[PDB]
């Protein structure tokens, strides 16, 4: 059940690009958070920023 | 080709068939004053159906066998030239 | 064929999580003695 | 079981099985007598003193084999408050498996 | 009847020997856990005939007699396995009106075949360790007996390789003195079986303490350290069992 | 193919129709046709009833094959009854009457799961149970095909001392045509060759 | 006592209270039938239609008669004239019954019963058409004298004032063309036509629906879920223009049966003007013209069906109810049009009237099936992620639809087990079954056993004993391994033993089966149940004892038939002892039960042969004194055919052959004449000049 929910996560977190590119129109966020620029990581489907 | 169906309740003659033809499957005979002929069906057409399943591309040996291993009453589909 | 992917998609250190809990035990009536 | 008779009868027979318990092996016999007991139990009040210690005989006959009845026979005792001390004891020593 | 009470292939030695098996099954079923080791695994005539009690309880409850013991017994007479026993004999006593006559070669009692094949039903389900499974001091009497030997052995195996609870009530069962004997039998056969079960044994067991090797049986190990003629699993066991021995 | 043309309330439809039923093992079919045909089938027996029972007699017969087909039955599925099976069939057989298409018709019915050489002693009184077997083409047909070697194209040869019974019924046939002298030679070689066979074996 | 009728009068005529009619019916027979005649009156003048049900089953259980006349006749012709329509009915079935009665005493009021109706097609009597659609059906040939009259005499009726004298009369003539068919319907046209706002247009409904006999039927065909073929455009547009008015109403009910007869036997304009008059009434009208047309001719209905399916398409979304859905079905036997129903379908609610024929319809349409099969496994997913009776259907319908579980079947037991309302437990238990059917690792496994046990409680466990009996019932070889575990051993132990004969029936059958794999508990356990049993049938002195002794042991015999091999002969003794000296069903119990040794037994029985011989045919030959020639006669077949004893008997019982074909003429049942039939097969055909030999 879990990990093939990503069949559907892999293609609609690429569907603006499959789309074609549009405006950057929005923000989720701009704050303070515990740590320096010496690294930055994405992590895909789900929410750490590290 | 136009194309019907047909229904047939088993007996003592079982079903009421002979295929003989073989991937477009071929009536040889339909068992006369039997349920088959009872049920009005046609000799040398094509049987295309069983409860609307394709068994037109079937061994004719292997459908004269699993007719009869079936439901109690068969609707079946079948094609004339 | 996402979850056959996601196993085929390796994994780090996956043994490594188990071998220093070495186990231990008390000595019964083993009365066989 | 059958309500109809009368009284000195029913109380005789409930009376009288209770030393076969003891004497006798009634280990096949659980189905037979526990519908009738569970019923009697509720049918008439007369019988809610004597027809509950030949049960008591009964389950302390049994002992272990008896276990697979007390969920069901525990909601009984709720239809009328019957309550009697040696049965309420050895229900519990049967929990704690050790009736001996 | 044929024979002098004591050959297990003669009618009269077999009956015995059935009723040896179906005492102890009775005494470990119905007895609370220590007393059954301190009367009937302690000392021979304590528990020989002691054994023969519970055949006297029986007897005397069909009269008007009901014997009595120094030791607080529960009663046994109503017990399951009593109907065994008297299956037993019906089968055997069926021949037995040609045997003495006829010349008839007598067909040797199917107990148990039809005993093992019941706890090879709840080995085969192993679904739990609940309620242990009563077959189990009837299973001693085959690891003697070579007519029946393999398959309990096997059998025997899966059991040992359950859960620790399963070694602990072998062991309390006093399994040890034939899994110490058996070891004696240089049989190829006991590789994959008491090799296995004994490499079980010790994988939990400190208190075995190099015995087989303070005594004769360990020149199998010495085998079956090296011996290729197997997979290297059971050098693997073995290499493990002689670890043990310098651990 | 045949068998389509036949209808349902007749006791011969019902009848060949258990028999396609239990040639392809169907056996509700096959019990569901057999006791069909005692139900149509007991028109003619209680018409006729008994009248002498010699009258009777034509009808009578009909269920001595509804019975043996059920037999067949039992024949498939359990190997175990397989010899009284057998035993029933040949002593239940030896009562009935003479005449050749009585044996026929049973024999039709029996062929389904036993062999000419198999049943070789009931072949062989077949054969024997009319002086001519009704034409002794029949005789020859049938002697032959339980010898499973052919004189008639072998002519010269010695006929086969095995299975001696068929060889000697085979010599009978001879004497009854015009292979008198063969019959006279190849007896005296077989009875020679029989002395020869049991002479060289004389043990339990 | 039994004159008892006269104390049932003062409870009867109030209902529980007419079932001492029926348990008098089956008193009467046991020869009591001249004073149980005594309900006759207590029931004819003396609620009434429930005891006249008794009337008209006691002409079923004394057949074609002479003594019942003077009762029936003379009631059902007498009490005519003020009798209720409804009441009359089952009186009505007693003329039907009295009519088979066909020998020379009945004809007379039968003639005048079916002669008395048709003349009142008396204006007032609207029981006519009731006396007739019962009668013209009930006795099946020389009802031919109505056949005009019967469409002529309308006339008599159709101008008084009750609508279903007005239309009801009309719309029923086509029980007189029925048996007029197993024997007319032009001349019916001009009764139509012309016989005749009401009456005109409702015969043209009637010689359609019977003319050739594949007109009515689109009504039989559908409740699962020529004569004036030229005259189609003139008696629509005519008969409708004079009938129209009475639209709004029994005219709708009668117009609604013309499209279907139309569809079947007169196809085009005529369908036009009945469907405007079924849409001349509110606009959800009885419209399953649209469903029953469709079983013969689907109408072209593409530009017709916004005139219905849009009511439905209207009807559903912001939620009579049951027909709506019915017709979408009946419509389908289209596809992208039906498809937009998907979701409006839901809003009805949950009742058989909707989820039941909407199985059947997510049945006939297999690309939006599967979306649906989703959608409606989230609406039983949904009302338990979160009405004890519509949940419990619920049940029944997870345990009825095929969709592609577990998270169900846990909570199903735990409700089971505490759903203290009777009907919930049982088909709770007939759930939790087929659910674990279909289900190596133990995790699965471990969810069988789980759920398995805690089932098995309930089936020793129910004061309700016929739950008892299901729960057990719903076991079988689909989870024998779990049945060879020796708790469950138990649990059939304490089953074997018990207050309901069926119970102990059933489980010796598991055991029985289970004898081949697990002996060691099973085996003995059966032994002393022998031992009891032939103690039993030793000693006991009462019938019900002795008869149940013999049917349990014949019924284990066979169902571990290893287990009796090796001690038969004291078995067969006993049972010999038992047939030598005497109710006939114990004899008939240990017949069956010889039978079914012998056939196990084989070789072995050869000795007992010819003292079964002896007394069996001297039972045959008794059949006239003692019950059941047949079950003798199946056993002797069996003997014969177990140890193959063929021709030997024919000489030996020299009376054999006469006594087996007198049985052809007297047996009276085709299903045991057949028997003595095959035992002459199995005995073997024999020669007439040994028969003569043997005289």
């Amino acid at each position: 059940w879990r990990f093939l929910r990503n069949s559907r996560v892999r293609r609609q977190a690429q569907q603006v690009i499959q789309k074609g590119i549009t405006r950057l129109d929005d923000q989720i966020f701009l704050n303070r958070n515990p740590g320096v620029p010496s690294v930055v990581k994405f992590h895909p489907f789900t929410p750490c920023i590290a | 080709y136009a194309r019907k169906t047909f229904t047939i309740v088993g007996d003592a003659v079982g079903w009421g068939f002979v295929v003989r033809g073989s991937k477009p499957c071929h009536i040889q005979a339909v068992d006369p004053s039997g349920p088959a002929a009872a049920a009005g069906m046609k000799v040398c057409q094509f049987v295309v159906s069983v409860n609307g399943l394709n068994v037109l591309h079937v061994d004719y040996r292997t459908v004269n066998n699993l007719i009869l291993t079936g439901p109690r009453t068969i609707v079946m589909e079948v094609m004339e030239e | 064929e996402a979850d056959l992917t996601d196993w085929n998609l390796p994994l780090a250190f996956m043994k490594k999580r188990h071998c220093e809990k070495i186990e231990g035990s008390k000595s019964l009536a083993q009365s066989w003695r | 079981d059958a309500p109809e008779a009368p009284l000195p009868s029913r109380k005789a027979a409930l009376e009288t099985v209770d030393r076969l318990t003891e004497s006798l092996d009634f280990t096949d016999y659980a189905s037979r007598i526990i519908h009738p007991i569970v019923r009697t139990l509720d049918q008439s009040p007369e019988l809610r003193s004597t027809a509950m210690d030949t049960l008591s005989s009964l389950v302390f006959q049994l002992g272990k084999k008896y276990q697979i009845f007390i969920p069901m026979v525990n909601k009984v005792l709720v239809r009328h408050r019957i309550n009697h001390q040696r049965y309420d004891v050895l229900i519990c020593r049967i929990v704690k498996g050790y009736t001996l | 009847i044929p024979g002098r009470l004591n050959d297990r292939r003669t009618p009269l030695g077999e009956l015995n020997w059935i009723f040896t098996a179906i005492t102890d099954t009775i005494a470990w079923n119905v007895l609370p856990r220590d007393l059954f080791q301190k009367l009937f695994r302690q000392d021979l005539l304590v528990a020989s005939l002691f054994r023969n009690f519970l055949l006297a309880e029986r007897i005397m409850r069909s009269y008007n007699c009901t014997p009595v013991s120094s030791p607080r017994l529960p009663p046994t007479y109503m017990h399951a396995m009593w109907q065994a026993w008297d299956l037993a004999v019906d089968i055997c006593l069926s021949q037995l009106p040609t045997i003495i006559e006829e010349g008839t070669a007598f067909r040797h009692s199917p107990f148990f075949a039809e005993q093992l094949t019941a706890f090879q039903v709840w080995l085969t389900m192993g679904v739990e360790n609940r309620n242990p499974p009563e077959q189990l001091p009837i299973v001693l009497q085959v690891l003697l007996s070579q007519v029946h030997r393999l398959r309990a052995l096997d059998l025997l195996g899966r059991f040992l390789d359950l859960g620790p609870w399963a070694v602990s009530l072998a062991l309390s069962v006093g399994i040890f003195p034939y899994v110490l004997k058996l070891l004696q039998s240089s049989a190829r056969e006991l590789r994959p079986l008491l090799v296995f079960i004994w490499a079980k044994i010790l994988a939990v067991d400190s208190s075995c303490q190099a015995d087989l090797v303070k005594d004769n049986g360990h020149k199998y190990f010495l085998s079956v350290l090296a011996d290729p003629y197997m997979p290297a699993e059971h050098r693997t066991m073995t290499a493990f069992i002689l670890a043990v021995i310098v651990n | 193919e045949y068998t389509c043309m036949i209808p349902r309330d007749t006791h011969d439809g019902a009848f060949y129709r258990a028999v396609l039923a239990l040639h392809q093992d169907l056996f509700s079919l096959a019990q569901q046709c057999i006791d069909k045909a005692r139900d149509l089938l007991d028109a003619e027996l209680t018409a006729m009833a008994g009248e002498s029972y010699s009258r009777a007699y034509g009808a009578m017969v009909s269920c001595h094959m509804l019975s043996e087909l059920e037999e067949v039955i039992q024949y498939k599925l359990v190997p175990e009854r397989r010899e009284i099976i057998r035993q029933i069939w040949w002593e239940r057989l030896q009562g009935c009457q003479r005449i050749v298409e009585d044996w026929q018709k049973i024999l039709m019915v029996r062929s389904l799961v036993v062999s000419p050489h198999e049943d070789m002693r009931t072949w062989l009184k077949y054969a024997s149970l009319c002086g001519k077997s009704g034409r002794l083409a029949l005789a020859h047909k049938t002697l032959v095909l339980l010898l499973g070697v052919d004189p008639s194209r072998q002519l010269d040869h010695p006929l086969p001392t095995v299975h001696p019974q068929v060889t000697y019924a085979y010599m009978k046939n001879m004497w009854k045509s015009a292979r008198k002298i063969d019959a006279f030679q190849h007896m005296q070689h077989f009875v020679q060759t029989m002395q020869q066979q049991a002479q060289h074996a004389i043990a339990t | 006592x039994x004159x008892x009728x006269x104390x049932x009068x003062x409870x009867x005529x109030x209902x529980x209270x007419x079932x001492x009619x029926x348990x008098x019916x089956x008193x009467x027979x046991x020869x009591x039938t001249r004073f149980y005649d005594q309900l006759n009156h207590h029931i004819f003048e003396l609620e009434r239609k429930g005891g006249i049900l008794a009337i008209a089953s006691l002409i079923g259980v004394e057949g074609g008669n002479a003594t019942r006349i003077g009762r029936f006749a003379n009631y059902l012709r007498n009490l005519l004239p003020s009798n209720d329509p409804v009441v009359m009915e089952m009186a009505s079935k007693a003329i039907g019954r009295l009519a088979m009665a066909g020998d020379t005493f009945t004809a007379e009021y039968v003639e005048f019963e079916v002669k008395r109706a048709l003349e009142w097609l008396e204006g007032r009597r609207h029981a006519a058409v009731l006396v007739l659609r019962e009668l013209a059906i009930s006795v099946p040939t020389f009802f031919f004298q109505q056949v005009q009259p019967f469409f002529d005499n309308i006339f008599v009726a159709v101008w008084d004032p009750k609508q279903a004298i007005r239309e009801g009369a009309v719309a029923a003539l086509r029980a007189c063309l029925i048996l007029t068919t197993q024997r007319w319907y032009r001349h019916t046209f001009e009764e139509a036509e012309k016989g005749f706002i009401h009456g005109a247009l409702l015969i043209l409904n009637e010689l359609v629906r019977i003319s050739s006999m594949e007109g009515e039927r689109l009504r039989e065909e559908m409740e699962e879920i020529x004569x004036x073929x030229x005259x189609x455009x003139x008696x629509x547009x005519x008969x409708x223009x004079x009938x129209x008015x009475x639209x709004x109403s029994l005219i709708q009910m009668t117009i609604l049966n013309l499209l279907p007869r139309l569809a079947a036997f007169r196809p085009t304009q005529y369908l036009q003007d009945t469907m405007n008059h079924v849409l001349s009434c509110e606009r959800t009208a009885a419209f399953q013209a649209l469903g029953l047309l469709s079983v013969a001719v689907r109408s072209e209905f593409k530009v017709y069906l916004p005139r219905v399916l849009d009511i439905i398409r209207a009807a559903l979304p912001p939620k009579v109810d049951a027909t709506v859905f019915t017709c979408i079905s009946m419509l389908a036997r289209i596809q992208q049009d039906i498809k937009e129903l998907l979701e409006p379908m839901l809003a009805v609610g949950l009742s058989p009237a909707l989820t039941a024929v909407l199985y059947d319809l997510s049945r006939q349409i297999p690309q939006l099936k599967k979306d649906i099969q989703d959608g409606l496994l989230k609406m039983l997913s949904l009302v338990l992620m979160h009405d004890v009776g519509s949940i419990t259907l619920a049940l029944r319908t997870l345990g009825s639809f095929e969709f592609e579980l577990t998270q169900f079947v846990r909570h199903c037991a735990d409700h089971f087990l505490n759903s203290e309302h009777k009907e919930i437990r049982m088909e709770a238990a007939r759930t939790c079954s087929r659910l674990l059917t279909p289900s190596v690792s133990q995790t699965a496994v471990q969810v069988v056993a789980d759920v398995l046990s805690k089932l098995l409680v309930v089936g020793i466990t129910d004061p309700d004993p016929d739950i008892r009996y299901c729960v057990l019932a719903s076991l079988d070889e689909r989870f024998d391994a779990h049945l060879a575990q020796a708790e469950n051993l138990q649990a059939l132990f304490v089953a074997l033993n018990d207050q309901v004969f069926e119970i102990r029936e059933l489980a010796i059958c598991t055991v029985g089966r289970l004898s081949s794999m697990n002996p060691a508990f099973v085996m003995p356990f059966l032994r002393k149940m022998l031992i009891q049993i032939l103690t039993e049938l030793e000693h006991s002195g009462i019938g019900r004892i002795k008869e149940q002794s013999a049917r349990m042991l014949g019924h284990l015999v066979s169902n571990a038939p290893r287990l009796i091999r090796p001690y038969m002969e004291p078995i067969l003794k006993a049972l010999i002892l038992k047939l030598k000296d005497p109710n006939p069903g114990v004899i008939n119990n240990v017949l069956a039960t010889i039978g079914e040794l012998a056939q196990v037994s084989g070789l072995e029985m050869r000795k007992w042969v010819d003292e079964l011989f002896i007394i069996i045919m001297d039972m045959l030959q008794d059949s006239s004194l003692l019950a059941k020639r047949q079950v003798a006669l199946w056993t002797l077949g069996q003997l014969v055919a177990s140890t193959g004893y063929v021709v030997e008997p024919y000489r030996k019982y020299p009376t054999l052959l006469e006594v087996l074909l007198n049985f052809l003429k007297t047996e009276q049942n085709q299903g045991t004449r057949r028997e003595a039939i095959r035992v002459l097969g199995l005995l073997g055909a024999l020669d007439p000049y040994k028969h003569k030999v043997n005289i």
